[PDB]
């Protein structure tokens, strides 16, 4: 699309967030 | 010539600033009196003549933003 | 017969900036002083001869917007 | 004879612009000084007497707006 | 006598103007300074002193409008 | 050759501070005088050439902010 | 060498206070004038920079509040 | 050496109050004249280093409230 | 030393209240000229230092209100 | 010794009114001045004193409203 790749005018270019399964993003800091 | 009083204007600027420019000199009846202009004048000289001439980058377009 | 004029008028501009625009000269019984002026309308009157003139373009017309 | 004044005018306003309107003139035991006038009312000054010249156009009817 | 009033007038405005107008006079031991007027002053004095001489219409009245 | 300037330039300011700053000097015919500038624009012009000279770190970023 | 014209200031910021600051020194034939500056800035000049001296606190970071 | 310090300072006051601070002096031929300082900035001098002195309690904390 | 120098103060004040302060006193070739303070600042002087000795009060706990 | 006081403090008011305020005296080689005093301030002065003194009511204490 446009929204996914990159943003408007440069906008959220550094907003990549690590595409995982919920238990990788929930055990490290689960505590 | 830019350059020439470009390195004038420059010295001149730091003659005033610390303690050279002279104002009037006189000896023995032969006075002579110059005028003198504000500091803030002569730093904007320094700055868009500078500008002018083919000196480097000093100036950058706006500020992006960014998240 | 404006170019030498322009010449003149930027060259006055410039030693009124450093250090040698000369307001009193006497010598012992012949002294004479001269009006002095500010530098805003230096600049004012270098540009509008300046632009006045057959020079080439030095400023240009507003300013467009597009996405 | 107005192109006579309006000539003088104009040069009058060019020498007291670059560094040489003499204020006070004295030699040993004879002085005169002149009164000094601004440099805006001067413009101002040329500028009608100019208009009031019949020389060429310098003013347009203000300025219109089309799609 | 208003005709000679109007000639005056406009050549000590023209004198005042250029570098002509003697603020002070001074020869060994003998020196006399006049009262200096400022210009716009002067300017309200010609145009009042002319409009009521007979001298043609330089004025008009206001103006109207028309679709 | 900014390392030297910059002493020079700190050096003119401790003067002028404390009482080293000299205006004018006179020997029974032979005198001088020297504009003065005053403190504010000497300190400014001593944070700017700092700064753009090899000197290091005076002034950082902006301050965070955290719970 | 921060502690010498620490010294120095401070001294003179005494003498300035009280009757000793120097403005013009005169003997006959030879006379130099001393520029002058205010006690603000010579008060902020001190502070400046006798913290960014090592010597010991002045200063404390603002101020708790607690029932 | 701060209590000759205070003690230098309230005499200055005393002296600049009445009479007795001289602002030049001169002997046909050898002439001095000392910066004047205003009176409110002395009062904040001696003010501030009589507080920062070992002397006793001059001012105390702020005022509380009760019915 | 406090009775007696409040008392001079208050001479110094009535003295410049009707013609005697003494500014410049000159002599042939040697004249000193003494700072002059302005009147309101004396005026209150003499009222906190004639406020902080011992002698009988002038000032009362604000006022009250009753019906 | 109030009332002569009061006295001279009023005859002071009424000379300085007139023309009998001398701001300074010179005879050839020998010359005073005394700082001048405003007027506002010396019937401040005047009335301040004379209210002190054991003179008698000048002035009384507000004002009744009654239908």
């Amino acid at each position: 699309y446009h929204g996914g790749g990159s943003g408007f005018g440069g906008q959220l270019r550094s907003w990549n967030p690590p595409s995982e399964s919920v238990d990788a993003a929930l055990l490290p800091n689960f505590t | 010539t830019r350059q020439e009083e470009l390195a004038a204007a420059r010295a001149a600027l730091h003659d005033l600033m610390t303690g050279k420019r002279v104002a009037t000199v006189q000896k023995d009846g032969r006075r002579v009196e110059f005028t003198a202009t504000s500091v803030s004048d002569l730093k904007k000289y320094i700055a868009e003549l500078e500008v002018q001439t083919g000196m480097t980058q000093r100036r950058r377009g706006p500020a992006g933003f960014y998240v």
